[PDB]
């Protein structure tokens, strides 16, 4: 029914620790696999940490908060999600100071919040800048996601696809350098071909099918008209349908239906465009006038899709077709191609101009390959987005967590009070990241982790991480595990904030 | 049914597998032993209610009394108990140290075994850190005794040993015990606890107690002889009563007149028995049991002093001093087995007469501390503080070095060892840091027993030691969590008391970790 | 007796009612105070709602008990009449029942217990009314600088407390308008808070008038306007051959009638046509397009412009120079009682946190200067009533001495609860408060501290008059009055009859 007292905070630990203990071995390139039993007897062997916790039914409420926060992390960054839950579970894994020591939660919460500002300032000291003009340096960065995949052969092509696409969407004049993949970077798939044939289309491609055989197949200078309203007989303010039981009245309603549709379509063809793009649907009587003009009929195009077309060919959005002016034209468009590609109808408005957006064309032999190439380029574009926002890299392979753990230990000597004990626990909680990398490789954990702490004490903390494949110690200047700083900052801010949120709840009450 | 019990091949003796951590459970029996005597450590230590094997009600905070009355049947826990018996050798203090500290080493060794660190490397960590603590301890010596045989100096250093046993009374016990100790000190190297004894007498309170020279017996002189200088002392355990004969010795009485005739012959026979004592030149007689009424008059006729000792330990007390031995026969004329004493007299101290054996011709190291109290269980606890008080001075006959108490040296020695393990590479740095944290348990025991938070005390002791201020221990108060200087207060411990206590407690914890299994046997 | 339902009577009914009310108070108990911990609320669908506000929890808290619904209905009486202190009423009402329950086991009849709480509640109001203070010390003394300074010390804005509080105190005193019989309160709408990059936080300046964020378009418009008239237009001047031609023609008479009124400052919501913007250049009129509706609503209230009618009143309007934007400053309108505060700082992170801290700092100074009389809070009220009411119980008698004495000890839960949420020893803090207030009752001498509160941060007794922690009088009066009626209502039920 409900829980109260120390059992809530002690229960929230076991709930968050149990969820974390599953994916502990899912981190790293050597990460172990898992087995899920379907209710019908099926088996899913996927090692992806996002798919595992998605199919697991969790009873405890705090266990749901661990999953919902990880799902939000996937939207912003498609990497490092597993590291968030491991750190969020390890920081809460030490219950000694929580209960046995009889310390008040706010005393411990103040320790994490002070340790959070120190973990952020340490990463900026050990970071390194990046030259975004050279595409060779961006190649080894993206290869982190490309490795152990089937696109490794086309990896050289996969880099140019994600790099040039994000650079177009990035608008640096505003000062915030905002990049939106879910709109301007929108991707569609093309059946047929091979992986090499995949290129980056400059423009906005529409998947609308060809309804009638009369359309413009190829145009040197396309003309595009953008208007929101649908082409139909004008109705009343309500949705009430028109019911006519008399034949004489049918001729009165049909004449009004043919007159208004022909009137709006007459003002559209006055400019003589090559296509008509409407936001809503298009009736059958309206398509009869569109096929007579020998122009392409396009409908069901959202607002964001229309905003990109207006900046591409120079179009203009008008509320009603009767108000269309000469300002709406498609002048400047490269070509218009309705030609069938891969047994599917495509539309190319592509041009020589950069309307803060583009379209990615995915070629492939089968739909199984298309699904593999798609998801592999998605996170690769997010890697390009995270680097262009903060062009700074931090050493990976566990070198970043150990470099911060050494700074927290040295600073705790000057801290005087009861908060020094939980403040040092954060330094030992960051060692779980290099620990799982060694355990998955098979090498001894205690022997290597002890010698690793001696390297950051003497040598520079920017190097000497942990090799995941081999298992020994290697510098990060000689290896490509360098990771973007924007990912590590979001990881530590989320791991600490989630651990604080669960400690603040001392009672679970059921009611509405 | 298979599978059955695991790792049991011998005599059904319960064995613990790797998942049950047989080593961990041997520590669990050692931790429960420490939890019993932990609350009794310090001047605020709680009193324990002990039921004697005779079904007597005892209330005492003494650690040695608890371990003797509580039977410990666990083999590994006996190793810590046997370390406490060796703790009473060479020094008379530090009993609670071994129980609390050795239990802290095994408790902290649990976290090292859960990490997967081998038990063999944990042993090497304590042994290296043990030798490091022995080097730093001489540098922590604050002051030293001047050995001037001054009562004010001896009574000042004893107040620390009197506390944690009898509290609030340490002012009187420090002056009385000192007066008996200063007298022996002119004798070099022969000072020992056997010279100073304890004689308890029912009285008003502790403030009525005094100190007397020589051997003092609580039983007053039964005879009318005030003082006698006779050296010969006849001690016999056979009480004065109707004499029996080792041979047949049959007695047939029929009429009433034969009752009086054989009674007069017995009185005439007891006359020659007392006369034979005076014929051997013995004016002192000792009776273990009941003294007859008729024989009491023959002692005053020949002026032979009568002594009655009911306790057996008081009889063996004289056997090892004057040399007089008890015989099973009733007053046989044996002059060879008697004793020798310079002077014997009766004295009255505290409205009670006591028999005093004092040597006028020979100086002697013998003294006595007479105690007064309204409860026998109360005087027994005071006697426990006297033995621990005198044994502290027996160590001062050796090299004189003093260290502050109240957890002052425990934090400073833990701070120095922690810095050593930090700069020492390798895997042994784990056990060294845990060995330093075992020193933190002693101040925690003083804080918990005083009703003060432990984390607040440990935090303040680091700040004062980090700034360079030494000799700072824990202030004992209920409402005052803060700390004060130990040197100004006068609380000081013994160097050899801490030296031997750390070495014995270390070997006690290491020996337990070496034994991973307990197996029965039979001859 | 055969009846249609279950019935239960006896002392157990009182015990079941006390334990039921005690369970409800324990839920909102640890959430009392600003440091209170958050608590989850599990719906029937499984949704989770996390909030520390006691008034919000009690609304969503669903527990079925006959006596528990009485305290829930009382929360509506406290919220509608005042709106604060609902958690304190529930905690006090529960402690009155647990103490009265022990008195019944002493063979004290509940009626004599009820008569004790009524007389104790009357003497409590009289003693508080004498210890009150009228609203004063606005300008010339400190009762408000330290008040908001302690409120903003939680965020990063607390670096410099003196410079930022002076902008708050000066802005709250200028919005005062009596307008009825010497009432004046302060409006819910407060000084508009903007943000800009000032290279540092010390560059924030206090403006004596409203500042709007907008542009005048073409530079031909004068940026210094000494003209008083202000126009407020919600009708846009913007938008087959003759329709386009006449529409551009009609706007020509539209621009002439507006410029004929003589209004130099003109604000338009829907926007102004490009050709109409050119007409203000030669006329020298200052026109702005795409003005926010909510921002313009406050301007129509200031200059008195009608949303010889629409024209407003002003003195000087000058567009200043700010980083990244040009803010339009309007000074000395007809009746405004509002101003603008420009936050200049490093990045938007500091500007957004300071805006939330100052907005909370405004409500602290506002609520004190609206209430006619305030009282020192932080448990100083309950600690003072503990000593006075306990000495007053000995004078009455007639089996009312035990009922009044328990009422004084029951009020100690308020300082006892705040001490636990502050991570401090609860026994020592309550003992130190009652030690100070008792010395004030002995003699009226200055050496004995008076009006001492409880500090949640430092965990040491402090003076709330200097520290500036104030709460309205009606908060304490209505809380003690409603909490007493809640305990009386429950004790009067000796029997439960169910059908």
């Amino acid at each position: 029914k409900r829980e109260s007292g120390r059992k809530v905070q002690s229960g929230n630990i076991n709930a968050a620790k149990t969820i974390a203990d599953i994916i502990r071995t899912c981190l790293g390139p050597k990460s172990m696999m898992k087995m899920l039993l379907d209710p019908m007897g099926g088996i899913v062997m996927t090692n992806d940490g996002n798919a595992i916790l998605r199919e697991i039914q969790v009873q405890h409420p705090a266990a749901k908060s661990m999953i919902e926060i990880s799902r939000t992390q996937d939207e912003e960054v498609g990497d490092g999600t597993t590291s968030v839950i491991i750190l969020a579970g390890e920081m809460l894994s030490v219950a000694e100071h929580f209960l046995e020591q009889q310390m008040h939660p706010t005393v411990v919460i103040s320790a994490y919040r002070k340790a959070l500002d120190d973990m952020i300032s340490t990463l900026k000291k050990i970071s390194i800048p990046v030259d975004i003009s050279d595409s060779d340096m961006m190649l080894n960065i993206i290869n982190s996601s490309i490795t152990t995949k089937a696109i490794s052969r086309w990896s050289s092509l996969a880099c140019n696809i994600a790099l040039d696409a994000v650079k177009m969407v990035q608008f640096e004049e505003n000062g915030r350098k905002e990049i939106d993949i879910k709109k301007y970077a929108r991707v569609e798939k093309i059946p047929g071909g091979i992986i090499e044939d995949s290129c980056v289309l400059r423009g906005v491609m529409i998947n609308k099918d060809v309804t009638h055989p009369r359309m413009r197949r190829y145009i040197k200078n396309p003309r595009i008209v953008l208007l929101d309203s649908s082409l139909e007989y004008k109705k009343g303010e309500s949705q009430t349908d028109i019911e006519i039981t008399r034949e004489e009245d049918f001729t009165r309603i049909l004449q009004m239906e043919e007159e208004y549709i022909q009137q709006l379509c007459e003002d559209i063809i006055q400019l003589k465009p090559d296509v008509v793009i409407t936001e809503k649907g298009i009736s059958d009587l309206a398509q009869h006038y569109l096929m007579r003009a020998n122009i392409t009929a396009i409908r069901r195009v959202r607002k964001t899709d229309n905003n990109r077309i207006a900046r591409a060919c120079g179009a203009r959005i008008v509320s009603r077709p009767e108000e269309l002016r000469e300002d709406d034209v498609g002048t400047g468009a490269g070509l218009l191609e309705i030609k069938k590609i891969g047994d599917e109808y495509f539309t190319f408005i592509t041009d020589c101009k950069d309307p803060k957006a583009c379209t990615i064309l995915l070629r492939g032999a089968s739909k199984e390959i298309l699904s593999e190439v798609e998801r592999n380029l998605q996170d690769a574009m997010q890697v390009c987005r995270n680097v262009l926002l903060d062009p700074q890299l931090v050493p990976g392979g566990g070198a970043s967590e150990m470099a911060v753990a050494h700074a927290l230990t040295e600073k705790s000597k000057a801290m005087t009070g009861v908060e020094q004990w939980p403040y040092r626990a954060v330094a030992q909680a960051l060692e779980v990241i290099p620990r799982t990398l060694i355990q998955n490789c098979g090498a001894s954990t205690i022997r290597l982790l002890t010698s690793l702490r001696a390297k950051h004490t003497q040598e520079n903390c920017e190097t000497w991480g942990v090799n995941g494949e081999t298992g020994t110690l290697v510098d990060m200047k000689e290896l490509g595990i360098w990771e973007p700083l924007a990912v590590k900052l979001q990881t530590y801010k989320t791991a600490v904030e989630t651990a604080v949120l669960l400690l603040r709840i001392d009672d679970i009450v059921s009611g509405h | 049914k298979a599978p059955g019990f695991a790792q049991m091949l011998k005599e059904g003796a319960k064995h613990f597998s790797g998942l049950e951590e047989a080593v961990y459970r041997n520590i669990q029996a050692c931790k429960e032993l420490a939890q019993t005597t932990r609350t009794a450590y310090g001047p605020n230590g709680m009193n324990k209610m002990v039921i004697n094997h005779l079904e007597k009600l005892f209330v005492t905070n003494d650690a040695a009394t608890i371990l003797r009355e509580l039977e410990v049947q666990h083999p590994a826990a006996k190793m810590i108990v046997m370390a406490s018996h060796m703790q009473e050798q060479e020094v008379g203090d530090g009993t609670n140290f071994v129980l609390v500290f050795a239990g802290a080493l095994l408790e902290l060794a649990e976290e090292l075994l859960r990490i997967g660190l081998s038990v063999s490397e944990v042993i090497e960590g304590y042994e290296i850190a043990c030798r490091k603590a022995h080097e730093i301890l001489p540098n922590l010596v604050c002051c030293s005794a001047k050995n001037l045989r001054d009562i004010d100096e001896v009574s000042s250093l004893l107040r620390t040993s009197i506390m944690s046993k009898q509290y609030g009374n340490e002012v009187f016990l420090a002056k009385l015990i000192a007066q008996a100790c200063v007298s022996i000190f002119p004798d070099s190297g022969h000072f020992n606890v056997d010279n100073i004894r304890v004689c308890k007498i029912l009285g008003s309170g502790i403030s009525s107690s005094s100190v007397l020279h020589g051997m003092v017996f609580k039983k007053e002189t039964e005879g009318d002889v005030t003082s006698v200088k006779d050296a010969k002392i006849a001690v016999y355990s056979c009480p004065f009563d109707g004499m029996i004969t080792e041979t047949k010795g049959t007695v047939l009485i029929k009429t009433a007149e034969e009752l009086m005739n054989f009674s007069k012959g017995e009185e005439n026979l007891m006359d020659a028995q007392v006369k034979a004592i005076a014929d051997t030149g013995a004016n002192v007689v000792v009776t273990g049991g009941k003294v007859a009424d008729m024989a009491l008059h023959y002692a005053n006729k020949y002026n032979i002093m009568l002594v009655r000792l009911n306790s057996k330990w008081d009889l063996r007390r004289l056997c090892k001093t004057v040399g007089a031995t008890a015989l099973p026969r009733l007053t046989p004329p044996v002059l060879e087995e008697m004793g020798h004493c310079d002077s014997v007299y009766l004295s009255e101290v505290g409205d009670t007469q006591v028999v005093v054996f004092k040597h006028e011709k020979e100086d002697g190291a013998i003294s006595t501390i007479v105690l007064r109290g309204s409860t026998d269980n109360l005087m027994d606890d005071i006697e426990r503080a006297v033995d621990d008080g005198v044994n502290t001075f027996k160590v001062l006959t050796r090299d004189k070095r003093l260290v502050p108490g109240g957890g002052a040296t425990e934090i400073e020695l833990a701070k120095q060892i922690t810095s050593y393990g930090e700069t020492c590479p390798g895997l042994e740095q784990y056990a060294i840091k845990k060995f330093a944290e075992a020193f933190e348990a002693i101040p925690r025991a003083l804080a918990e027993n005083s009703g003060v938070k432990a984390n607040e005390v440990i935090s303040k002791l680091y700040a004062v030691h980090q700034e360079g201020n030494k000799n700072v221990g824990l202030d004992i108060e209920a409402e005052v969590p803060a700390v004060k200087d130990m040197l100004e207060a006068g609380i000081l411990d013994t160097y050899l008391g801490k030296y031997w206590a750390i070495k014995l407690a270390t070997n006690a914890a290491v020996t337990v970790l070496r034994v991973d299994q307990i197996i029965m046997a039979k001859p | 007796l055969s009846v249609f339902g279950d019935r239960s009577t006896g002392e157990t009914i009182r015990s079941q009612n006390v334990m039921a009310a005690a369970s409800i108070a324990n839920i909102v108990k640890s959430s009392l105070g600003p440091v209170g911990l958050d608590k989850m609320l599990v719906d029937d669908i499984g949704d989770v709602t996390i909030t520390n506000d006691g008034a919000t929890i009690l609304k969503l808290l669903e527990v079925e008990h006959p006596a528990a619904k009485v305290l829930c209905e009382l929360a509506d009486l406290q919220d509608k009449e005042v709106g604060d202190g609902t958690t304190s009423v529930v905690i006090i009402a529960a402690e009155l029942l647990k103490n009265a329950d022990e008195l019944v086991k002493q063979k004290i009849h509940p009626t004599s217990v009820i008569s004790g709480y009524r007389l104790a509640c009357k003497e409590a109001v009289r003693y508080i009314n004498e210890n009150l203070i009228v609203n004063t010390d606005e300008l010339g003394r400190d009762c408000l600088i330290n008040a908001a300074k302690t409120s903003m010390s939680s965020k990063i804005i607390g670096i410099n407390g003196d410079f930022f509080a002076n902008m708050v105190v000066d802005a709250v005193l200028a919005i005062k308008y009596t307008d009825i019989r010497g009432q004046p309160r302060y409006p819910v709408n407060s000084v508009n808070i903007l943000k800009a990059h000032g290279r540092s936080q010390m560059e924030s300046m206090l403006i004596s008038g409203y500042a709007l964020n907008c542009v005048v378009g073409s530079q031909g418009m004068p940026k210094r306007i000494v003209n008083a008239k202000i126009a407020c237009l919600d009708f846009s001047l913007q938008k087959l051959d003759q329709i386009r031609q006449r529409e551009s023609d009609i706007t020509k008479e539209r621009i002439q009638k507006i410029l004929a009124t003589g209004a130099n400052v003109i604000l338009t919501t829907g926007g102004i046509d490009d050709m109409c913007l050119k007409y203000f250049v030669e006329a020298g009129a200052m026109a702005v397009r795409r003005v926010l509706k909510r921002d313009l609503k406050r301007i129509a209230k200031a200059s008195g412009a009608t949303i010889a009618a629409m024209l407003g009143q002003a003195e000087e309007v000058v567009q200043e120079r700010i980083c990244d934007d040009e803010l339009i400053l309007i000074k000395n309108t007809k009746a405004r009682t509002s101003a603008s505060i420009i936050l200049r700082g490093a990045n938007d992170f500091m500007c957004d946190e300071m805006e939330r801290s100052l907005h909370d700092a405004l409500c602290v100074v506002k609520r004190v200067l609206e209430s006619k009389s305030v009282v020192p809070g932080g448990g100083a009220v309950e600690a003072a009533l503990s000593i006075y009411l306990e000495n007053y119980a000995t004078s009455m008698g007639s089996r009312e001495q035990l009922a009044i004495a328990e009422f004084a000890r029951s009020l100690l839960v308020i300082p006892n609860t705040l001490a636990v949420n502050a991570a401090q020893d609860s026994t020592d803090l309550v003992a130190k408060l009652r030690a100070f207030h008792n010395e004030a009752q002995v003699n009226p001498e200055r050496k004995n501290l008076k009006w001492i509160g409880l500090d949640l941060s430092n965990g040491k007794p402090r003076d709330n008059k200097q520290a500036g922690v104030f709460e309205p009088t009606i908060v304490k009066v209505k809380s003690l009055k409603f909490a007493t009626e809640a305990a009386i209502t429950i004790l009067r039920i000796d029997d439960l009859i169910k059908l």
